[PDB]
């Protein structure tokens, strides 16, 4: 206990003391960069992107989103981007096909892992495809908490 | 010089090699052999976390003014010196046009996408013998409508000339020449919600108006010559099919539209009131 | 066995803080480089030093 | 100051401590995730060969 | 799940319901059991149904 | 599945205990705190009667 | 000191340039190379110099 | 069943631009697809 | 919120007497001390659980989602 | 009497929007009449807080 | 850091249940109670450095 440390009952923690939720959110949306055609929320295939991550992109669906309720690890991907320029020699110039990604897909923060939940999508101020997700993660109290 | 660096494992050589990136350590390894290729990667996101060039062009814009640890006696000299190099570039006129189309689009409350697309439309040509002046406002009036339509947003000519009187035909010829310009360098359904917005109606009349407009576009009876008006009388017949007093004089004064054409469309759909209602 | 002294002991009200351990654990070796200075970059988010 | 007489480093750890009455002064308690994350170079001799081979 | 509660919340809530424990010697630990994934010798199965009526 | 109490309190059956010996301090393993009297500043055990003073 | 310090050098006539690493393009993550402060100011310098030389 | 959007307990089954503002409802926020797929949990 | 299960202090099954502890207030006009007496938790370790639980699930559920 | 007034409306609305977004307390003049902590992000941890 | 203290070396016994752990003795020269303060750690790379940390 010395110098304001604490002894605790892990059996009481088992019984259900001090359990806690943890919501986190994400902001993501598209842009027009032409020659007015905007980005897309596509599900990547193998030959889709430019400089693909190692995200193991299977957790997404055809709308380029993740269905809620499944579990995610730290490095996993949840959103998908694609570059809409138009005109920059769109999918046959200086790259393979792998058409026009330059993919800036947002992975989760690489430490915390949990359950995604209740993904909503709604147009922004000017009218675009604008996406927010929320992930739910239990954190049982551990040795290193400030009480 | 060929300006080229290609990465290849010196011990596998099966292809342009199947390689991966370990960004968490910033290194690259040929996945087959398991040997590094290079190290000390440069981040690709931290710069976007750190802090309109395509429309301002290669030359870069700079506004100058005052601060805290300065003197008013020379910041007024700076305020009268900030225009000593605006004549070196045509970008002073480019940004004057940008400012004026900003005036126009935000005056008509148009969004950022519409503003930037009009900026794009002006920057596209910005100088031809086809342009040839033409009041310098006809070009921006064409460009804002071009950017609006290519933003999949429809705005009326009546709105455009409520914004600027461009005598409606210099505007038209500017539209034609800008159309040819853009085709060289290479939709009225959304009018309906703005009309019902100005009229204040719920959804079902709007959906019915869209359905009837689709059906009348399919069948016959152009009958109004700019079918904007037969769309309008489709709303008129829908609201008379319901029981909300949106009488013809009120509609005409609201939409600045011809009531005789309203009665003509009323007669021609009075004939064809049959096949236009789903529930 | 019996305990020599005696203890003041009973119910009391506590509460929980925010600075949990998983946002503060952080370690790194031979990671990303900052292009201005060729040094390790900042931030627990992007795996700093 | 921020680049020459002080700068960022490598091989670094940063957590929060707790006491213990069973570890003497020259030791320190180190958590195993950090032990996985860090490293240390060695050399290959006739002496360390088998232990290094096993640990590889 | 549809409730206004979380799912692992419901799980930890469930985990404390005790059960009948007479014949507990008869069955076997899953760690020592030769099967995989909860044979009838080593575990039991629970079903719960509710409805918003 | 099976589980035991020692790794998690889910399988604990006990959830209470009571424990007493030498209710009357005869073994004198410990004294009592007092400010003016050992006796009156403390209550008797409920187990008092089964052993003599 | 004659070998290293002579006051005509103390007046600027010909100006060296800094290399690309000191003024690096940040590659601003959607379409820009993200040109920075030093290259920006040097471009200003070249513009003003060419203006003065044409004027004279 | 792909979208909900509203207080309706309706499997709206929207895919692409079929009056995204919900017809028998009055919403424009477009709730999305509580998952059919089976989940795993761990109640230890 | 929900009255929890298995007291941190003692650990017996708690919440059986929960809505009972309710209805020993309204239709009995009964003081809580003797209510907890006839309720019958002779320790205090469980008595505190119901003494300081505050319902939240009512205020939760009187939304109308979906 | 119409074309300028709507961009005036843009200026007034944009000015208030910029002010209550940033917390720089003044018009677009790079921190004149400048004092910062006027537009704090609302603390949203605990009802008491 | 203020003085010659705060700079100890240590040996290591590797511990699970991720956090640090150290002796209750050395606490006051470290000038830190357990109020949540964080520590900083470094690891030498070569033998000269390791030896001089060990011996000094
Ligand atoms: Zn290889
Ligand atoms: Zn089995
Ligand atoms: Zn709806
Ligand atoms: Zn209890």
């Amino acid at each position: 206990n010395q110098e304001d440390s604490m002894i605790m009952n892990q059996s009481s923690i088992d019984r259900g003391l001090f359990r806690s939720l943890f919501f986190r959110s994400y902001m993501d949306q598209e842009k027009k960069y032409g020659m007015s055609i905007t980005e897309t929320f596509e599900k990547p295939q193998r030959t889709n992107t430019l400089r693909m991550k190692h995200g193991t992109y299977d957790k997404l669906d055809d709308d380029g989103l993740i269905a809620p309720g499944v579990r995610v690890s730290g490095e996993d991907v949840i959103i998908g981007k694609t570059t809409p320029i138009s005109p920059d020699e769109e999918e046959l110039g200086q790259r393979t096909a792998y058409h026009s990604k330059r993919d800036a897909s947002t992975p989760l923060r690489s430490t915390e892992n949990g359950i995604v939940d209740q993904v909503l999508v709604t147009t922004n101020q000017d009218g675009l495809k604008f996406v927010k997700v929320r992930v739910r993660t239990t954190k049982i109290p551990q040795i290193g908490d400030k009480f | 010089p060929n300006l080229n660096i290609v990465l290849t494992c010196p011990e596998c050589k099966v292809y342009p090699p199947k390689i991966v990136e370990r960004f968490s350590e910033g290194d690259v390894v040929c996945a087959l052999c398991g040997l590094v290729l290079s190290d000390k990667l440069v981040d690709t996101r931290s710069e976007w976390r750190t802090f309109n060039p395509l429309l301002d062009g290669n030359n870069l814009s700079t506004r100058i003014g005052k601060g805290e640890t300065t003197d008013m006696r020379f910041t007024k000299e700076l305020n009268k010196a900030q225009g000593k190099n605006v004549m070196d570039k045509k970008d002073n006129e480019v940004q004057a046009a940008f400012a004026k189309i900003t005036m126009l689009c935000d005056a008509a409350e148009l969004p950022k996408i519409v503003k930037d697309c009009a900026k794009e439309a002006y920057k596209l040509c910005h100088d031809e013998k086809t342009l040839k002046g033409k009041s310098m406002e006809s070009i921006m009036a064409a460009s804002i409508l071009i950017g609006c339509r290519r933003a999949e947003v429809a705005r009326t000519f009546k709105e455009i000339q409520s914004l600027i009187h461009v005598k409606t035909k210099e505007f038209g010829k500017t539209l034609n020449i800008m159309k040819n310009i853009l085709r060289g360098k290479s939709q009225n359904l959304t009018y309906i919600p703005r009309f019902c917005s100005h009229l204040g109606l719920p959804m079902q009349v709007t959906t019915s108006a869209e359905y009837t407009a689709k059906k009348c576009k399919e069948i016959k009876e152009i009958a109004g010559k700019s079918p904007i008006t037969i769309a309008v009388v489709s709303i008129y017949l829908n609201i008379l099919l319901f029981q909300i007093p949106i009488t013809a004089a009120k509609v005409g004064q609201t939409l600045q539209v011809t009531e005789g054409t309203i009665k003509s469309g009323y007669k021609i759909l009075y004939e064809h009131r049959d096949k236009l209602v789903d529930p | 066995k019996k305990l020599m002294a005696q203890i003041f002991f009973g119910p009391t009200y506590y509460q929980r803080l925010r600075h949990m351990v998983d946002d503060k654990i952080h370690a790194r070796a031979r990671g990303p480089m900052q292009v201005l200075t060729r040094q390790p970059v900042e931030g627990r988010s992007r795996d700093g030093g | 100051r921020g680049n020459l007489m002080g700068k960022r480093v490598d091989f670094s750890a940063r957590t929060v401590i707790s006491g213990d009455p069973n570890l003497e002064l020259d030791q320190v308690g180190v958590p195993k995730s950090i032990a996985k994350t860090l490293t240390y170079p060695e050399v290959v001799t006739p002496y360390n060969i088998d232990r290094l081979t096993q640990l590889v | 799940n549809t409730t206004v509660l979380a799912d692992e919340f419901i799980a930890h809530r469930l985990g404390l319901i005790p059960l009948q424990s007479m014949d507990i010697e008869q069955l076997e630990y899953s760690r020592d059991c030769f099967c995989e994934d909860h044979c009838d010798k080593c575990s039991v199965v629970l079903t719960l149904q509710a409805f918003g009526e | 599945k099976k589980g035991i109490a020692k790794e998690h309190a889910k399988w604990g059956p006990a959830a209470a205990i009571e424990f007493e010996y030498d209710p009357w301090n005869k073994l004198k393993h410990t004294d009592y705190w007092y400010e003016q009297d050992s006796a009156k500043e403390w209550p008797q055990s409920k187990n008092c009667e089964y052993e003599d003073p | 000191n004659e070998v290293f310090s002579r006051p005509e050098w103390m007046i600027l006539t010909c100006l060296p340039v800094p290399p690309p690493p000191v003024r690096p393009s940040i590659s601003f993550n959607e379409s820009q190379r993200g040109e920075d402060d030093l290259t920006f100011k040097l471009a200003d310098i070249l513009k003003a110099n060419i203006s003065l030389e044409t004027l004279e | 069943l792909k979208y909900i959007c509203a207080e309706c307990s309706s499997k709206l089954s929207l895919s692409r631009t079929d009056a995204v503002r919900c017809k028998d409802c009055g919403h424009r926020i477009l709730l999305k697809a509580r998952t059919k797929r089976l989940v795993q949990f761990e109640a230890r | 919120m929900i009255v929890p299960v298995r007291c941190f202090s003692c650990g017996k099954v708690v919440g059986d007497k929960w809505e009972s502890y309710l209805n020993l207030l309204q239709e009995d006009e009964l003081d809580e001390g003797t209510a907890l007496s006839r309720l019958g938790l002779k320790r205090y370790c469980c008595r505190r659980m119901i003494l300081t639980h505050v319902d939240l699930i009512e205020k939760f559920l009187r939304y109308n989602p979906l | 009497f119409n074309m300028k007034l709507a961009i005036n409306a843009k200026t007034i609305t944009s000015g208030l929007k910029y002010a209550l977004a940033t917390g720089n307390w003044g018009e677009q003049k790079k921190a004149m009449s400048s004092r910062a902590g006027v537009s704090q992000v609302l603390n949203r941890y605990t009802y008491s807080s | 850091s203020l003085h010659k203290m705060s700079m100890m070396a240590h040996r290591v016994k590797v511990i699970p249940y991720s956090t640090f752990r150290l002796n209750l003795s050395v606490t006051s020269p470290y000038n830190a109670d357990f109020d949540g303060d964080e520590m900083n750690l470094h690891v030498p790379q070569s033998e000269e450095t390791r030896a001089e940390l060990s011996q000094l």
